[PDB]
């Protein structure tokens, strides 16, 4: 019954085996159900987002993006408090992978991200780009504060969570939003509010399958 | 504060012609909140394309617009002569929304000479201890012309003023209409009133003038 | 239809205070944006402010900032600009606008614009002489506008009946302070004797209606 605050812990104690797992907030006894990849680049991935299919509704208020949503098996959204707190522990590097419609993979890498507290809106902090996934972050720098249907803290006039759907770190209102409406094999063209990541795949268009992983700078 | 750079500032180009107009953004922009507005004189502005690219109600399918990021486009694929106008890229995102510089759209026409005309100072106005003599420049292309006072053969400057009609929206040509103003007792003084025409329409210079005063 | 009526314009000192009114039609002010846009005299478009009627929200140009304030009243579906400490620079066509904040995300309707007049000239209706004809085919007649404050001024050609050939000119300021232009029509030669030319000269500023007959 021995507790892990990371998919990395899970995978130094010797399960090196992809899936679910049982993770544990770290200076609290709360738990919350991660997925693990265990191979990708090495293993130790603890995934804090997954698109693939469009069969979870993204369109979520600011405690279901704080607390998470979906299933870990599927698509999901690990949730902001676990990721703040786990990612103000210690250096964790976010990589992201993607998947367009046209049967291609690109993949962006950040040296380093971490989330502010929710009184701090949840503010992405990212740093060292690397990757296929364009040269140029699609999530906008100097971080944004999280915004939801229901918390507008973008720089827009207008609400960006409501006009692109779904909870992200919106600009005004930015080149990214992996969050977006899941949209089909020939409706995924000139679509606003898709699942978006314009540094690779330019206006409009939304992807097929999106990964966010997060693991300890220090790994391996 | 979003800088929204238009560029050119002007364009002359003919009917039937591929015009491209362009918007630079400072920063990022969601293509959805980048719009193009068409301002003929003396009128509202009216809103052309929406969201980057799409064509607003009402607007001819000549005028088209295309980009995303920083780089905006608003193109008329072929130019007719009701097209003069200022346009203008804005965004709507970040406060404040400010517009871009606007780009003046004139259409160029076959060259077309001035019917020149002058009018010397009413009756009524040299009662009121004043004389305005105006010289009317009527229906040409281009709008560049040259206008020159002579009082008694001598070579007018600093007492005229000049006024230029906006291009016509069917022929496109242009009228000028130029003002020498002299006191009663200057006015009476002299007695050759002449106004001198330098256009790309005229062989030679066209001068046109009275006696009286 | 859906309209705006802007009204509240005119001419006021510098250092002066107006308040300008955009009445809406056709729809409900809460349920879009409204803005305020601005056209100096022979300067580029020029955004104001902006107002959410729907929580208050305001947005302003640093042009204006500190000076002039947006609100609007949902119950009368009114929007306001209230513009204090004026200045020569803010003489301008103020146009107030509906922004559609769904899709199509701009602004589609517009009023028709109100002219603010920044200045401490006074008031002066115009002074209307004819431009008589010529010496043959086609005749020039018209008619000098002269001296004349704040903009703006109308002129028509036999009460709207001669539109054809009519070149009113854009207006002039003139070393006094005050505007002048020239409205002129090219009739046939014939035509002179038979019909007659009258110019109607309208200053609404100083309540001057001229008409005049050209010979
Ligand atoms: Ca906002």
């Amino acid at each position: 019954q021995i507790s892990f605050r990371d998919c990395a812990e899970v995978f130094k104690s010797g399960h090196t085996t992809n899936g679910i797992y049982t993770l544990t907030f770290p200076n609290s006894t709360e738990e919350i159900k991660a997925y693990c990849d265990m191979e990708a680049g090495g293993g130790g991935w603890t995934i804090i987002q997954r698109r693939e299919d469009g069969s979870v509704d993204f369109q979520r208020t600011w405690k279901e993006y704080k607390v998470g949503f979906g299933n870990p098996s599927g698509e999901y959204w690990l949730g902001n408090e676990f990721v703040s707190q786990l990612t103000n522990q210690q250096r964790y590097v976010l990589k992201i992978h993607l998947k367009d419609w046209e049967g291609n993979e690109a993949y962006s890498l950040y040296e380093h991200f971490y989330l502010s507290s929710e009184e701090l809106n949840y503010r992405i902090h990212l740093k060292g780009l690397t990757g296929t996934a364009g040269k140029i972050s699609s999530i906008s720098q100097p971080g944004n504060d999280f915004s939801t249907k229901d918390g507008d803290n973008d720089k827009c006039i207008c609400k960006c969570s409501q006009m692109l759907t779904g909870g992200w770190w919106f600009d005004a209102c930015g080149p990214s939003n992996l969050n977006g409406m899941y949209y089909p094999q020939r409706q995924n063209t000139n679509k606003f509010n898709g699942i978006k990541w314009y540094y690779w795949k330019g206006s409009g268009y939304s992807l097929k399958a999106t990964t966010m992983m997060i693991r300890p700078a220090d790994f391996g | 504060d979003i800088q929204m750079t238009q560029s050119p500032s002007s364009l002359s180009a003919s009917v039937g012609d591929r015009v491209t107009i362009t918007c630079r953004a400072s920063q990022f922009l969601s293509s959805f909140g980048v719009a193009w507005y068409q301002q003929k004189p003396g009128k509202a502005p009216k809103l052309l394309i929406y969201g980057a690219s799409s064509l607003y109600s009402g607007v001819p399918s000549r005028f088209s617009g295309s980009g995303s990021g920083t780089d905006f486009t608003l193109t008329i694929s072929s130019l007719q002569p009701e097209d003069f106008a200022t346009y203008y890229c804005q965004q709507g995102l970040l406060s404040p929304l400010t517009f871009g510089q606007g780009t003046k759209v004139e259409i160029k026409r076959t060259v077309a000479a001035p019917s020149v005309f002058i009018f010397p100072p009413s009756d009524e106005q040299l009662k009121s201890g004043t004389a305005s003599v105006v010289c009317l420049l009527n229906n040409f292309y281009p709008r560049e012309a040259k206008v020159q006072w002579k009082v008694d053969n001598a070579l007018q400057s600093g007492n005229s003023q000049e006024s230029v009609t906006e291009q016509d929206s069917k022929d496109s040509t242009y009228s000028l209409s130029s003002t020498l103003t002299l006191s009663k007792a200057d006015y009476e003084k002299h007695k050759v009133y002449a106004c001198e025409v330098t256009h790309q329409g005229l062989s030679s210079p066209v001068t046109k003038s009275f006696n009286r005063g | 239809e859906v309209q705006l009526v802007e009204s509240g314009g005119g001419l006021v000192q510098p250092g002066g205070s107006l308040r300008l009114s955009c009445a809406a039609s056709g729809f409900t002010i809460s349920d879009y944006w409204i803005h305020w846009v601005r056209q100096a005299p022979g300067k580029g478009l020029e955004w104001v402010a902006g107002i959410t009627p729907a929580g208050g929200y305001t947005y302003y140009a640093d042009s204006v900032k500190g000076r002039f304030t947006i609100s609007a009243d949902t119950s009368k579906n009114t929007a306001y600009l209230q513009m204090n400490s004026l200045r020569a620079e803010d003489t301008a066509v103020y146009y107030c606008a509906r922004f559609v904040f769904f899709l199509p995300y701009a602004m589609d309707y517009w009023g028709q614009g109100t002219l603010v007049t920044v200045s401490s000239a006074s008031t002066k209706g115009p002074s209307v002489f004819p431009l008589a004809p010529s010496s043959g085919g086609t005749a020039a007649l018209g008619c000098l506008v002269k001296d004349y404050f704040p903009e703006p001024v109308t002129v028509s050609w036999n009460s709207g009946a001669l539109t054809s050939g009519v070149h009113t000119f854009p207006a002039v300021l003139q070393s006094s302070g005050l505007y002048s232009l020239s409205s002129v029509v090219t009739v046939p030669s014939s035509s002179l004797g038979t019909q007659t030319y009258i110019c109607n000269v309208n200053h609404k500023p100083s309540n001057t209606k001229v008409d005049k007959k050209v010979e």
